[PDB]
């Protein structure tokens, strides 16, 4: 009756982009990038290779509803390092763990018999 | 094909008249029931 | 072999038992979420029922259509019903079953999901076949029919996600483990007398040494190594379940990196 | 869940747990004062018929009523008759504001005192919300 | 009413197996829990599905119209 339609979970709607970026207020520089459409499994994994990195402060990801689909990620890093770079070695460095992954399993499972 | 109004006892397919009273000839009783429209559901399968 | 190590211990048609190393914890979270809630199938999501005198209300028999384990080897090449041009569906929208039967006998006829026939175009998809994995060779049994009744309409299979509708999920069943005896103290064993003898151990204690008690606890540790086994539903193997994940995985996560360097602007 | 309160699988419940068919039989009958004046079963004509609901006719076959497979909501009305004057006026019976679903299906039979007489069953899936209780 | 096609949370597809469990137990004189060892439901959230359930459409079915 009054449930969202199940689409509006994964599909962004009218007029929703998928990324904003936000300078954070009464702190060092620093972001907060409010996603659309995204579960915990993008977010937590996100914030896990990130937090891999040395360089980087502060990285945290919280559900703001889970009534709703969006969940804000807050970043702040040393000054001369655009966070948003530092959001893009860890996303390719997810990517790139996750194409070693695939090579490795699909090299394990063809040898496998039955 | 065409079926206007049936009945429970006997499924017998019995278009029915215009100021007519309710009773199955063949049944011999005198409930009947309204048949499906033509016009097919949409349904979300969900 | 350049970073996630994966070895595997047993496999089969619907199960495949492994060891996955060296990688951090929550990857392997963030998969199994993917692959359950995110990949891409195909089932029911419209029915034109023609004519139904079967004792279950279609809405019933729609529900327990949707669910039938269609498979979707090659589905990547069909597109989305949403994303397609096609009137509310075409061939390269969705797939359309129809669907028939009567009573042949005064013993009662089941209709298996053998008995759905395909209508729509192939174009040399592997897409739309109601896999069956029972002996006999009828999978799922949707309704009974009587002598008198009959049962006529005509399924609409389109392309969808788990995140959706269940429907369009295909693995639903994953185990998951990866610590054998809490060396890294998550959790805190309720016990009676001890914890031991009042708690079943591992059966994947034996690859992993057991703790020698001797040693404090040891603080710096953190979880790289699990123990997992993924059971098929029929609708896509095992081995392109995990790979369609990852995969799944690898372009939602570039849809951040496309929408980024778009929001760069001039 | 809190102070008595629970939380379910989406998933289930999309996979079909706990939902339930929900039926309403909607009861009418004409003829009630006798004398040759009798309401009459019939899809109305709005003109100089003003007792018509806010709910339209489109959906009312020839004679008054629907078919066992046409999905209502709303206002739309299921038995449309008639009421003669010394025209006619209208004495439909619509549909209750909150629910909505499919007619399962539609009986006319006589009564004992020969009044035409109609009961119409109509059919919902109801699955469970969020604040239904358990 | 009718057999459940899969186990509502583990999702494993359980509608198949109804006819052979009732043939399980008939001809070879076997225990339920046996018998839903056979059909390789190990999981009790899968192996809960059939055995709770009992198929009432049957009893529907000997009504004629
Ligand atoms: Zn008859
Ligand atoms: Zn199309
Ligand atoms: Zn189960």
């Amino acid at each position: 009756m009054n449930a969202p339609d199940r689409f509006e979970l994964f599909l962004l709607g009218e007029g929703e982009s998928k990324l904003k970026i936000d300078p954070d207020t009464k702190a060092p520089n620093a972001v907060v990038i409010t996603f659309e459409k995204e579960d915990h499994t993008l977010g937590n994994l996100i914030r896990a290779e990130l937090l891999n990195d040395r360089k980087v402060l502060f990285a945290a990801y919280k559900v703001e509803h889970p009534f709703f689909a969006r969940f804000k990620l807050r970043i702040q890093t040393t000054e001369g390092y655009d966070p948003k770079d530092a959001l893009k070695n860890a996303c390719n460095s997810i990517i790139n763990k996750l194409g070693a992954l695939k090579t490795n399993f699909e090299t394990e499972w063809n040898l496998q018999t039955l | 094909a065409t079926l206007k109004y049936i009945c429970a006892e006997c499924s017998s397919k019995l278009s029915l008249s215009r100021t007519d009273a309710v009773r199955c000839k063949d049944c011999g009783h005198r409930i009947l029931l309204k048949a499906r429209t033509k016009r097919l559901v949409q349904f979300e399968a969900r | 072999e350049e970073g996630p190590q994966v070895k595997i211990r047993e496999a089969s048609k619907d199960n495949v038992d492994f060891i996955l190393s060296n990688v951090d914890l929550a990857m392997a979270n963030s998969l199994r979420r993917v692959m359950i809630a995110e990949i891409p199938t195909l089932a029911i999501d419209s029915v034109e029922v023609e004519t139904n005198t079967t004792v279950l209300a279609d809405e019933f028999i729609a529900h327990r259509l949707g669910l039938i384990p269609l498979q979707s080897m090659d589905i990547e090449q069909l597109e989305y019903s949403r994303d397609c041009f096609c009137e509310d569906h075409c061939d390269k929208c969705s797939v359309v079953l129809t669907l028939q039967a009567f009573g042949e006998s005064e013993s009662t006829t089941n209709v298996y999901s053998k008995d759905l026939v395909i209508v729509s175009n192939l174009m040399g998809r592997n897409i739309g076949h109601p896999i069956i994995q029972d002996k006999e060779g009828n999978g799922v049994l949707i309704c009974k029919l009587r002598k008198g009744q009959e049962l006529k309409l005509t399924c609409v299979a389109k392309k969808g996600i788990a995140k959706e509708h269940a429907k369009w999920g295909p693995a639903a069943a994953i185990e998951f483990e990866y610590d054998p005896w809490n060396k890294l103290k998550h959790t805190d064993y309720w016990y009676e007398q001890d914890s031991a003898k009042e708690w079943p151990q591992s059966k994947n204690c034996e690859y992993e040494d057991p703790p020698n008690e001797g040693d404090p606890f040891d603080y710096k540790a953190q979880a790289d190594t699990f123990y997992m086994n993924v059971e098929s539903v029929g609708s896509i193997p095992v081995d392109q379940v995990v790979v369609r994940g990852i995969d799944t995985l690898q372009k939602k996560v570039a849809s951040i990196l496309l929408a980024l360097t778009q929001m760069d602007q001039d | 869940n809190q102070e008595d309160s629970m939380i379910m699988n989406q998933s289930s419940i999309d996979r079909g747990l706990f939902r339930s068919l929900f039926f309403r039989s909607y009861m009418d009958q004409e003829k009630k004062y006798g004398m040759s004046i009798t309401e009459t079963f019939e899809k109305p004509q709005r003109t100089n018929t003003l007792r018509m609901k806010h709910g339209t006719y489109d959906k009312l076959d020839d004679d008054g009523l629907i078919a066992p497979g046409v999905r209502v909501s709303g206002e739309d009305v299921i038995i449309g008759k008639t009421t003669p004057i010394s025209s006619k006026r209208d004495a439909s019976t619509p549909l209750r504001s909150t629910e909505n679903g499919i007619v399962d299906q539609v009986l006319v039979t006589t009564n004992q005192d020969g009044l035409k007489f109609v009961k119409v069953r109509v059919r919902t899936t109801k699955i469970p919300q969020i604040g239904d209780k358990f | 009413m009718i057999v459940p096609v899969r186990c509502f949370s583990c999702g494993k597809v359980v509608g198949d197996k109804w006819e052979s469990y009732l043939n399980l137990l008939q001809e070879d004189e076997l225990d339920e829990g046996t018998a839903l060892s056979r059909l390789g439901l190990k999981r009790y959230c899968c192996r809960r599905m059939i055995l709770t359930h009992v198929d009432l459409i049957e009893k529907f079915l000997r009504y004629n119209p």
